[PDB]
């Protein structure tokens, strides 16, 4: 389905498409907020009267949105989240229009046994609840996370880019009973500016700040207590796509030294998609920022990548607003929020 | 009426009628003759026929697993306390519909599990399952670039059988021995496996050298794959590395011989732990670690 | 006079008088005819005959190592500036004395290396060498208890050959396949391996699946042995896991075939790193890691 029907009524579709492609929109948290407001505008303005035609139209809109931008997983997840909230209330509504429906638990196994209202209002409130969930994640993290780190323990941190992780670290430093040393890898080609702002905000709160070059990670791993990841997107198998540069090697460095790896994330950040290949999912950077002069750049074919991937073999905990989970369990948290059909849009 | 004889009739057939799906279809035919109206007369005689089937089994595991799912579906039928007749008609019909579901699942997986094989990747394939080879064939149908390495598995000589079936497709191959399989993990992108069963724990029930493959790959950090159709789940928990249901030898040491007759005896089926599997693929979505157990907990309701 | 023809004459012979020691004896016979006094006329023709021997080699390493030691001894003869006749007579005599030293070394090792096999220990043996089997036989002569597990090595079906040679002694055995070799490392006390060559680094030059054994044993924490006669040392340093001197294939991938002819091709000789060896046994005392390199530095004086 094209945007020929939604042009005069809905204009904000194409402005978000423009914000993605030229990267005017920044950070998964912000991308999610925009798509929420998009779906807010879609229900408030449209006229449908039919339900199944409506849902499949939303599916096509989400399909086009993910094809417009592949790194906008937070875009894809938010739509999928509302899709499932819709689908449950429709299945509840169809049971009343026809007239055990309660075997034991809330399972799966869709391959075994076979099969006017205020539905739109529920769809409205469903968006509102998603916003409030994205608004408050930190409160749900701090009650699980600030229980695992000890005094006189040294924390090494790749990806200082995450707003989520920094605020988790500041709530722990607020506790006068807890003392920790912070090592921060620079992440040269991208994270540099963000890493420097990270080091500034730690000094602002008076926490023992240590800026580390990306070479020196090994030269410290014997002294490191714990490793923390500022992830962008979490997956089915457990693994993460993080906010750029110098993570994968650090995680490899940690596993060889058997140093524990922590991850701070949200359920909206969590994705029901599977990373079959890193080759497709990871976005590559601009080599302009590395080396000047274009006549040597004929012979200097430089390689730089933004997003970095970590395999599930390294990290152990994904502390969310709900709680702490192991990578060998995170799939269930995902299926508790997104349906099996709501994957291939 | 016999059930073991009906399974024995599939000799030159196979391939389409998968080994468990043919045993499940044989279970439905035995059910539909002597009236499924009675639950005392029928279920007890179904249980006796499965027990007779297990007693006739030499080295198969999946037939026991397939029986369980059938049983489960039968019990779930009249869980709504519905008419003792429309529930019965739906039960008899779900025999041909069960075999038809093996085709639909294969249609699903062969489009899902081609994504894992990326642009120009050398694969070392071990074992033979109808799901893994269907991925390999329908990727060649998708016009994707991949190299193949054949493992010399020794049950009824499976490596040679695999090699010939790869020749019929049009994909370049060479024979690699399971002894030298360690010396290959550097020019191999990914290691794939087809399982005889998947454990309650999350481990694997497989052939004459699969654990050995799993460990070496864990050393080389190169990925290890399991691809199957979603019916090979038993409530089995092999506690140790060398403990499995057997009708033959669990490692026998023979006396001094001159004519040379008693020799071969070694563990033909071997287990590997949960940690060694990087990825698992079935029609029930894309899932690996704790997923298998959750499936079994959902089925057994215990 | 030929040297390759003299080596070809040993067909029904072999054993005790080893393959390298027969090549060294062939080197001495070629030397003693055409006057060993001249160092210009002879040494160049000795070098050409070794070069012709290397060109005729299909899959052997130890012949190149044995030539080196001979050369070294020849050069060391007239290191004392002695009579150009008494030093020559001592050089010719050290040919039959070299082969006689293979007897004395085997007499030493089979009394030293029986100590490693303790009271009632199950052994898994791979890669047949004359030194390791001589330990196995002279421990049975010592009346000690030991169980044996046969590995199905695939160069020219060596496992079956090993199994038959164990039957002629009176020690209980059973066939274990190299695929399933991972499933055995729990009931096996110790793993013994006989080498085709020992590296400058401290690694091993061996057969169609030995690295795979080395790694699995490192995972299972069960000891890994190397037992040989002290002549299999080359100034060789395989930098990587898959780099070796070959006359045949370094992993070939063949085109689409229907008649089935081009298949087998896999790495017949494989390297394992220094870390995987727990212990090494030769006649030059009881020593394992850097010991090999010290020996090589001591010989080459470089």
């Amino acid at each position: 389905h094209p945007n020929a029907a939604t042009s005069d009524v809905n204009v904000t579709i194409d402005t978000f498409v423009a914000k993605l492609k030229r990267r005017q929109v920044q950070g998964s948290y912000a991308i999610a907020l925009e798509t929420l407001q998009l779906l807010m505008r879609f229900i408030s303005a449209a006229r449908w009267n039919h339900v199944n035609d409506l849902i499949e139209q939303i599916r096509d809109l989400g399909n086009s949105l993910e094809k417009a931008h592949p790194t906008a997983f937070s875009c894809g997840n938010v739509i999928r989240r509302i899709l499932a909230v819709l689908r449950d209330e429709v299945e509840e509504d169809t049971m009343s229009t026809t007239v055990v429906a309660e075997p034991l638990i809330s399972s799966m196994f869709n391959l075994l046994q076979k099969p006017k209202t205020d539905y739109r209002q529920v769809a409205i409130q469903g968006i509102k609840d998603l916003i409030d969930e994205i608004k408050n994640i930190d409160e749900g993290i701090q009650q699980i996370a600030i229980d695992l780190i000890h005094d006189h323990e040294i924390l090494l941190t790749p990806t200082p880019d995450s707003k989520t992780v920094l605020k988790f670290l500041i709530t722990a430093r607020e506790r006068s009973n807890r003392t920790f040393t912070v090592l921060v890898t620079e992440g040269f080609p991208n994270n540099t500016k963000n890493a420097h702002e990270f080091a500034k905000k730690l000094a602002q709160h008076n926490i023992e700040t240590l800026v580390v070059p990306d070479s020196a990670v090994f030269a410290l791993m014997s002294r490191v207590g714990k490793v923390i990841i500022g992830t962008k997107a979490v997956f089915v198998n457990g693994g993460t796509i993080s906010s750029n540069s110098g993570v994968s090697s650090v995680c490899e460095c940690a596993r060889e030294f058997r140093t524990p790896v922590f991850a701070v994330a949200g359920l909206y950040k969590l994705s029901p998609l599977y990373p079959f290949d890193v080759e497709k999912f990871v976005e590559f950077g601009g080599s302009q920022r590395i080396l000047p002069r274009m006549d040597p750049r004929k012979r200097l074919d430089t390689v730089n990548q933004i997003t970095d991937y970590v395999p599930p073999e390294n990290i152990d905990i994904y502390i969310t607003n709900v709680g702490g989970f192991n990578p060998s369990f995170i799939y269930r948290i995902a299926w508790d929020n997104y349906k099996q059909i709501d994957v291939h849009l | 009426f016999n059930i073991t004889e009906t399974y024995l009739r599939f000799l030159e057939e196979d391939t389409e009628m998968t080994m468990p799906i043919a045993a499940i279809e044989a279970l439905v035919t035995l059910l539909r003759i002597k009236t499924p109206e009675t639950a005392a007369e029928m279920i007890n005689t179904i249980k006796s026929s499965t027990e007779e089937l297990i007693k006739s089994i030499p080295n198969s595991v999946s037939l026991r697993a397939g029986c369980d799912i059938f049983m489960r579906f039968v019990l779930r039928n009249l869980h709504l306390y519905g008419d003792w007749e429309n529930c019965k008609q739906h039960l008899i019909e779900n025999g041909q519909l069960f075999v038809s579901r093996a085709k639909k699942s294969r249609n699903k997986i062969a489009e899902i599990g081609v994504d894992f094989i990326a642009d120009d990747d050398i694969i070392l394939v071990h074992g033979y399952s109808r799901a893994v080879f269907s991925l390999l064939n329908h990727a060649a149908n998708k016009f994707i670039r991949f190299r193949c390495v054949v493992t010399e598995s020794r049950p009824s000589k499976q490596g040679n059988q695999l090699y010939t079936l790869l020749e019929q497709k049009g994909i370049p191959v060479t024979l690699i021995v399971d002894s030298a399989v360690g010396a290959v993990i550097d020019k191999v992108d990914k290691v794939f496996v087809g399982a005889e069963g998947v454990a309650e724990s999350g481990g694997i029930i497989n052939l004459v050298g699969t654990y050995s493959v799993g460990v070496l790959a864990h050393n080389a950090r190169k990925p290890f794959y399991v691809v199957t159709e979603s019916h090979k789940f038993v409530r089995m928990f092999p506690l140790s590395s060398d403990d499995l249901p057997m009708a033959g030898p669990p490692l026998d040491f023979t006396r001094r011989t001159d004519d040379l007759e008693d020799a071969l005896r070694g563990p033909t089926i071997d287990y590997t732990a949960q940690e060694y599997i990087t990825a698992l693929i079935t029609d029930l979505g894309v899932l690996t670690p704790s997923a298998v157990s959750e499936e079994l907990i959902k089925m057994w309701y215990d």
